[PDB]
């Protein structure tokens, strides 16, 4: 496995010292994890060892593999310095989408300021765009951007609904708080006020 | 506290909410207010209430709405006792704020499922009791004496035309009077009654009682007797008690008849504790086939209630105190009942305000049967003005005295 | 009559069942007649509000005369709990229809407001981890051979032996209930006492059978259980039905026992791709009745397996028509219930084994050179190499063959 | 092929079964037999095949006779039986496919069964009802009414004339009717239409539930309102809940209704899964007065073979009716079958020939409402029966014999306006 530019002539103790220490930031030494592990190690073990639960193991891993795959491609440095502490969990569930997209969902999950739910959430609703060629309305929301993906979702829940009912037109004002397109907004708005 | 009030969140179907209104103490802001309530009525992120809204009561300084939002995973299925600690526990203590009250929850549907509901619900109840078209009728019987007595009092009010007859809800079982035999006489009374007038007739017999193998065995003796409804009173006896007796009189195929006493206590203030739709609300998911509800002759909340414990979909509107749009799930109604301050005078009105899906419950007639004719005509009369198309708000005082033409039993209550 | 049942612009509701079958037509039915035939006759063969909706017809890429359909049930349309309720109404008698050479019943969605409706499993995967204290891998266990014939005290000993070899589970034949040669009632107290004489220092147990032909007897045996103090029980849920195992599973949570199901028929039902009813529903079916560990059978389609072992197992599963999962399902924090993997495995499979299906599973193994506790050591003895290798990252699939004390060398010269 | 044997006669304890199955493409049909064999029952405790004969016409297709030692079922369990029998035996990758046709269950084995809680004769005895097929029909609408209407139709249909009104069997207890409040307006409507006409009748209350308690509380209320006939489904509840309903309606007195639900999910294809005549085998076992076969008019030999295997107390062997082994039913009292689906009064004269007296027709839309109904239903069946006592062919006649009825009463000269 690779190991870090700085820990490169370290042997499996030095390894075990810097993770129960915690002598670094969460993604300088996840990757260390996975290079100690090749040198004879068991997480449930480690737990008695390092100690950190496997769960908390696995979720450090992909959270630094899918940082490393956002700071790899085009952005501004502001995100990678705030996920500096505890970014772990919400980089756990964007792990879904591929490298183009990942760099567009990070912004609107750190702007709008969600947890794991709505982050499983909206990856998902990105996830669902694709195969949904033939709808209602669907080439007014744009693929590129987060907030319609998610926008598309609310308002196709909501399209053949009741009657109002302050169920469907809660599910429009919904959809219309999230959007960030205009012709979604003008649609939406042609749908919840007047024809 | 800025880990509580995220003012954009928007609610997810699973989601249970509440609206609560408090005046903070001055030098406290009214976000951060909003934020200690979801703090300190929750909480692991998956695990905590989020304030999503605040907005000022229009009209009034130092008063705050705030709109919180609960995880579904925190309520235990069922329980109408675990959903009031959760929610109203102790953040009525929280010193930040000088008041709080709470006006509104919306149940989501999932939770709402998990409720037995009312035993059997408006239209159930009118199939048993075989009454259709019209609202019911009844009265508090006075004094409010021995058990022979007060059957025969029974007997007559109930021959006389009244549909229901009800026991004082103070009185449970005493030294003057042992509920063992108020139940023998009084079943005595409507036997005779139903007999002789081939209608059937009810008696809202108490069985509130200290324990509950007491409950219990008041409940099942009324049921050996053949009463087909009982009464508690669920804020006294409280909610673990009144799911119990909800449960088994669905189970044996009886109707529930819950009386108010001591709401008072809990909502009267408008700026401290529990309005009443959130216990009207509470109480349709515990159990419960007639609730009062009380009259008006704030209109507005009254209506509100009603739509609230007998629609099957309330759709939000403020101007009548709902604030979430309430979605039941097909789980059936609470028939209301109107009460206080009520005579043959006020029928009409009362006719129009609740429609058909309703029980009047009546105080002292100058002639007892000649109060239950009184009234059974009065009633008659109006519902059926009320079909032919006559508007009860202002025809109702010659509707009325056109009717006392008919019996000189109402004319002598149109008389006073 | 014949349409108005499929409604092309109809759009689900959360509350709503869906279901997804797929069909061929007889020559001169169009596809959607069929589907509109198929939504009228599982639901209606206020009327509107009880009936069922086709709302999407589409072919079955790469077959001819195949079809899918899917429709829509209202909730109120199901019996709170019940899982008999909601296949009686659905699989009922759709296939005995006369427009349909062959239908099949590939996935049902259960809205939320219903899943919350059911118990679910006793305990779950993770209370079954606590309550058993074993964590970091999936469990071990294996049949009793000779089947039949064996006396209560020489099957006690075959238990004990497996058992203290290093075992988790020892399983009884699912032909055995109770037969002229061996009663329960002294098969559960020789099972018994093998446990006690083994439970080592950890946790032990063994699969008693309480089917029964009652529901009294089934009880009974299941009482039996508890007094003699057996941590788990099993039960053959489609040859014995819903109704009883049901009422197994509400029993089990409130007596602390974990229930152990046993497909036992499934290949009556759903062994043929083009008529009956595909496992996976029958798996989501059980989640909701009852039951903590469920037979899945092993994989060593493919996808088809993972897919509902997934089902079976998470919170959420996207829709993914590539592991055949028509629909997004949520299951609103009802615990899930461990796949037990079996038939035609060995050590020797022990790598894909656990890549295959994690740490959440059950691997239960049909004999050893050198008697049975040899055997059970050779299999604990794999299982474990293959954890800690995985845990190392190593490829399981590549590296099996050096992943994999003569006991495991005994085996694995074997074969 | 240690498993099978050409040369073997089954003893009189055995019990027998016929596998129908078609062999992957290099596997013998000798192969497939034994393996059949092996794979159903693991010396004394293994199965054994004893005959492989192909099936006229069909390529690559094949019978399997398999003996089974009386010792590897336990006494009185249906469960037990199917278990041993089909678990697993249709999953093998020898065979494309495996259909099981036939079991023969030694004397030894029935005496060990319940059977059913009253059967034939006692049934028509606690009815008191001889001479006639029992007639009977459903309510439409079916989803979606209040009890109280619900028992009105019900009070209408019986009182016009038909002996047993049948709940949708898709209800049995759901938020806009609940359970309680039906049985008790059903009970009513029974009482009342039974008073006026002065005969029993009933109605086949559905008691199926999602738990065995659920079962027997259900259960019980039907017997304190005094009905004298209750239903469920023994497929999709399944035989272990299906058995101690039976045992109860023994203690009890009331008879049982059962319905075969989801029966096409098992049957319906014909080279895979278990034919219908095996299951009617195992309920009557199992329990159940009364058992839906379907009707004929609306496979006519095999319908009715286990029309015969079901009622009849010895059946010989008769490939062409779908009976491969002579069944010894050993006294125990016969299911009366029920026949449904496509039928109306225009099919009357047929479904009396068909099944004779001892069965029930489950009708259902006529013109004038359900008591006319009911009655085009009661005459007909009547016109009918006395035809065929007479001497006059129901199959060639019945048109006339339907007209000439028809002449005599106004509702059913409508009903068969057709």
């Amino acid at each position: 496995s690779p190991i870090p530019t700085q820990f490169r002539s370290l042997d499996s103790a030095g390894k075990i010292e810097i993770l129960a220490g915690r002598m670094a930031l969460w993604f300088e030494y996840a990757p260390l994890i996975s290079s100690l592990y090749t040198d004879g190690f068991t997480p449930p073990t480690i737990e008695e060892l390092t100690g950190i639960s496997s769960i908390e193991q696995n979720r450090l891993i992909v959270g630094a593999q899918v940082r490393d795959s956002i700071l790899q491609s085009i952005h501004e440095p502001e995100l990678i310095s705030a996920f500096d502490t505890g970014g772990a969990e919400l980089l756990y569930e964007i792990r879904l989408l591929s490298t183009t997209q990942r760099v567009a969902a990070a912004t609107f999950i750190i702007d709008r300021n969600i947890d794991s739910k709505g982050a499983q959430d909206l990856a998902r609703a990105i996830k669902d765009y694709p195969n949904r060629r033939g709808d209602v309305g669907w080439l007014d929301f744009d693929y590129n951007l987060p907030g319609d993906c998610l926008s598309f979702l609310y308002y196709r829940q909501s399209r053949e609904n009741k009657n109002p009912s302050d169920q469907r037109t809660s599910m429009l004002l919904q959809a219309l708080g999230v959007a960030e397109s205009e012709k979604a907004k003008n649609r939406l708005n042609t749908e919840l006020y007047g024809d | 506290k800025l880990t509580y009030y995220t003012p954009d969140y928007t609610p997810k179907d699973t989601d249970l909410l509440a609206a609560f209104r408090f005046s903070p103490q001055p030098g406290v802001p009214a976000d951060e207010a909003g934020a200690a309530i979801a703090a300190e009525s929750s909480t692991m992120d998956r695990y905590k209430g989020k304030c999503y809204h605040i907005e000022p009561v229009q009209g009034e300084e130092n008063s705050y709405f705030a709109f919180i939002a609960y995880p579904l995973d925190l309520f235990e299925e069922g329980s109408v006792t675990n959903i009031l600690t959760s929610i109203v526990g102790n953040v009525f203590g929280f010193k930040a704020i000088r008041s709080l009250r709470l006006e509104d929850i919306r149940f989501p549907v999932a939770l709402v499922k998990t409720f037995q509901g009312p035993p059997h619900g408006i239209q159930v109840e009118r199939d048993l009791l075989n009454k259709y078209g019209r609202p019911m009728l009844g009265c508090t019987i006075k004094p409010k004496l021995s058990a022979k007595n007060y059957g025969r009092a029974v007997y007559e009010c109930l021959r006389g035309g009244l549909d229901f007859t009800k026991d004082d809800e103070n009185i449970n079982s005493q030294p003057f009077q042992r509920w063992r035999d108020r139940f023998l006489f009084v079943a005595d009374a409507i036997h005779k009654s139903q007999a002789e007038t081939g209608e059937i007739k009810g008696h809202y017999l108490n069985v509130t009682a200290p324990t509950c193998e007491e409950m219990m065995k008041r409940a099942e003796f009324a049921k050996e007797l053949g009463m087909p409804i009982i009464m508690h009173d669920f804020l006294t006896a409280g909610f673990t008690a009144n799911t119990t007796l909800a449960k088994w009189c669905r189970d044996n195929g009886v109707l529930l008849h819950i009386h108010r006493a001591m709401h008072a206590v809990i909502d009267r203030q408008r700026n401290h504790g529990i309005h009443f739709r959130v216990l009207a609300k509470c109480l349709r998911l515990s159990g419960g086939d007639h609730l009062h509800s009380g009259t008006v002759v704030d209109k507005a909340s009254t209506l509100g209630f009603v739509d609230l414990m007998r629609e099957d979909h309330i759709e939000a509107d403020r101007s009548r105190g709902v604030f979430f749009t309430q979605d039941w799930a097909s789980m059936p109604g609470v028939l209301p009942v109107a009460s206080g301050g009520i005579h043959v005078w006020h029928m009409p009105a009362l006719v129009e305000i609740f429609g058909d899906d309703s029980v009047l419950q009546f105080g002292g007639h100058p002639w007892n049967a000649p109060g239950a004719t009184a009234n059974r005509v009065a009633l008659e009369a109006c519902v059926q003005a009320r079909n032919e198309g006559r508007d009860l708000y202002r025809e109702g005082g010659d509707i009325l005295r056109e009717a006392g033409k008919w019996s000189p039993e109402l004319a002598a209550a149109l008389d006073l």
